């Protein structure tokens, strides 16, 4: 469920960033990034790292 | 006459597997003025890097930022010349639904001349299989056939490395080709793969 868990994280981070909670959105994205580094694809790891850069 | 830019219409975006996100639009009527096009982007409140379309491709822009999946971004085009600045209608989408995969490679017929009525196929899915679940479209025909026959798309509807084509005539040579796309139907079809051949034995 590694894929299933990563999609759940992206859902919370997208909810948080649109609600106006960027600090918690970064917290979720950092958890999702650690998952992609350990057991993930380059395409999804670059996606998370990109989203973090936009957050600033 | 010299006119301000028309509002850009028909804004679509496509993520070709391996390339960055590219978006296209219709610039509208000829303004007879040097017009600059910019593709603005953002996620939540946070803005992406602006994309300025090259002069050779004035209705297309390929962003500089890596493709981002499973979030909802907002895109729109901003056209401007000496006579005014207009923006298109904003679009909101998840780039995961705008993927055009690469066709599967290594298409081969494993058990040529083994069974009379069946031939098994194998291929290698594109790397984008890590993000989306692929649905396929397998076609086959005889060597002398003018039209292609279709494998029912309802069976080739989930990510898979192989397929066993049944109900083939004995000791006849067949050709196959396969394309793939997101199982939702939300995305773009890949091009056709390299053709694979095989014989059915007697
Ligand atoms: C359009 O872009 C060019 C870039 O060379 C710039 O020199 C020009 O001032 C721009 N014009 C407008 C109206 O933005
Ligand atoms: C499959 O395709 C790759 C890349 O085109 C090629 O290097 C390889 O030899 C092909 N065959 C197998 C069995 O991998």
């Amino acid at each position: 469920d590694i894929s299933e868990r990563f999609r759940r994280l992206m859902r919370r981070a997208d909810e948080l960033a649109r609600r106006g909670n960027p600090e918690e959105a970064r917290k979720v994205l950092e958890e999702a990034e650690e998952l992609m580094e350990r057991y993930g694809s380059p395409e999804l790891l670059e996606s998370v790292r990109m989203l973090l850069e936009v957050l600033g | 006459g010299s006119l301000p830019p028309e509002k850009p219409k028909n804004l679509s975006c496509i993520v070709n597997e391996g390339k960055k996100m590219r978006c296209e639009w219709d610039g509208g009527r000829e303004t007879h003025l040097e017009t600059n096009f910019t593709l603005k982007s953002e996620w939540a409140t946070h803005k992406f890097a602006d994309c300025k379309a090259k002069r050779d491709t004035p209705t297309s822009c390929t962003v500089d930022y890596s493709t981002v999946y499973f979030v909802n971004i907002e895109v729109w085009v901003e056209a401007e010349n000496a006579l005014g600045k207009v923006t298109s209608d904003h679009i909101n989408f998840d780039p995961v639904y705008k993927v055009k995969p690469n066709p599967p490679h290594n298409l081969s017929v494993i058990n040529s001349e083994e069974l009379s009525s069946i031939l098994k196929l194998t291929w290698t899915n594109p790397s984008i299989k890590s993000v989306i679940i692929l649905k396929y479209n397998i076609q086959y025909r005889t060597k002398d056939a003018s039209t292609w026959s279709q494998i029912p798309p309802e069976d080739t509807a989930s990510t898979r490395s192989s397929f066993t084509v049944q109900d083939l005539k004995p000791f006849t040579e067949y050709v196959f080709r396969i394309r793939c796309m997101k199982e939702d139907g939300k995305g773009y079809w890949s091009d056709w793969s390299e053709e694979a051949s095989g014989i059915t034995a007697a």
